[PDB]
């Protein structure tokens, strides 16, 4: 449920510390996908003979 | 020989010709993508002069080479250099004036980061003030793009 | 694990006690009878010296530790580049005064 | 000392500080390129000041 990467809901919208939690999850998943694409590009660039 | 001698001269010219443009786009730092009488009178008005002609030279930079990505697929120099050395000289001046002398550039980083921590983006005002959901939705769209990229 | 001569993984690994190098039993047999010594170290190597001997958690945690260190080192050089880009910028904000007061001097 | 939530909570804490560090990646990168931008405009502002000073002294002597 956290993975779906969602900002604070109705009862959590107004409070900003909830948007600190959103900073945590949103930034974390952002760099998740960034280093993800890095690893994928790294293998499809390089990995072939390793496999 | 003489052929390679004219090559020598035009190669010297291309040397200083690559050294021509701004050190800014010579260290490839990011240019904002879209270009779209008492002592006080003189200071304020000529400061606004600096703002105007900085906009001018920025649009000059745009007009030269604006990006080579897939989305897309006056003065001479040493006069400005004389101005720059006047700059650094009187820079040492106002350095020695507003004491600042011994204290360190890393606590200076502490001050910069501390202040520009509380500088928040008001998109309803297109400004920084002393909002967040706009920044998060931008993060979420960037992740959407990165996600489908890594997905294909 | 690979054969310390060929770069291909041994089908029947043997190990010389002296140097610990992993060799192929026929390949090490040949190099010893020809040379009597070790092909990587150069010490004397005899015929009896050799003993005939990704998804899993040890390798998986090695991969975790790998990405952890690589990330933190990239961000360590990134930390250095940030502090670089604000030491130069902080001397720039230092020198954004004479623009003002020289343009007050002119 | 480690959580007696051993694989459930060990994994939840693994992920929690994994992503805390991945978040410390993003904010640090973010202020890094923020400052890269501020430096680029600062270098532009230096060059602009130089243009202004040259124009001013051109006006001065003439």
């Amino acid at each position: 449920v956290r993975y779906r990467l969602e900002p604070p809901p109705q009862a959590r919208r107004g409070d900003v510390g909830a948007w600190k939690s959103s900073l945590d999850n949103a930034a974390a998943q952002l760099e998740h996908q960034h280093l993800r694409i890095l690893n994928q590009e790294l293998l499809l660039k390089y990995g072939d003979k390793a496999w | 020989d003489v052929r390679a001698r004219k090559a020598r001269e035009e190669a010297e010219r291309r040397r200083i010709e690559e050294l021509k443009k701004s050190k800014a786009l010579q260290r490839q730092l990011p240019r904002p993508l879209n270009l779209d009488a008492s002592a006080e009178q003189l200071r304020d008005r000529a400061e606004e002069l600096v703002a105007a002609e900085m906009r001018g030279l920025l649009q000059h930079d745009a007009a030269k080479y604006p990006v080579k990505d897939g989305r897309d697929a006056e003065f001479e120099l040493e006069a400005l250099q004389s101005a720059a050395e006047l700059v650094d000289r009187e820079v040492a001046y106002l350095r020695s004036a507003w004491d600042h002398a011994k204290l360190s550039p890393d606590d200076y980083s502490e001050v910069w980061m501390s202040v520009h921590r509380d500088l928040i983006y008001l998109p309803s005002r297109q400004r920084y003030e002393r909002s967040l959901k706009s920044e998060f939705d931008n993060v979420r769209a960037d992740m959407e793009r990165e996600a489908k990229k890594a997905a294909k | 694990m690979f054969c310390s001569i060929s770069g291909t993984v041994p089908e029947q690994g043997v190990v010389s006690t002296k140097s610990g190098h992993l060799f192929e039993k026929s390949l090490i047999e040949k190099y010893v009878r020809e040379t009597g010594k070790c092909p990587v170290t150069g010490e004397p190597l005899s015929t009896e010296d050799l003993l005939p001997l990704a998804t899993s958690i040890p390798g998986l945690l090695s991969l975790f530790h790998d990405e952890w260190d690589a990330n933190m080192l990239e961000l360590h050089n990134t930390r250095t580049q940030l502090h670089q880009t604000r030491q130069e910028l902080s001397h720039a904000l230092y020198q954004h005064d004479a623009a003002t007061r020289v343009i007050a001097r002119l």
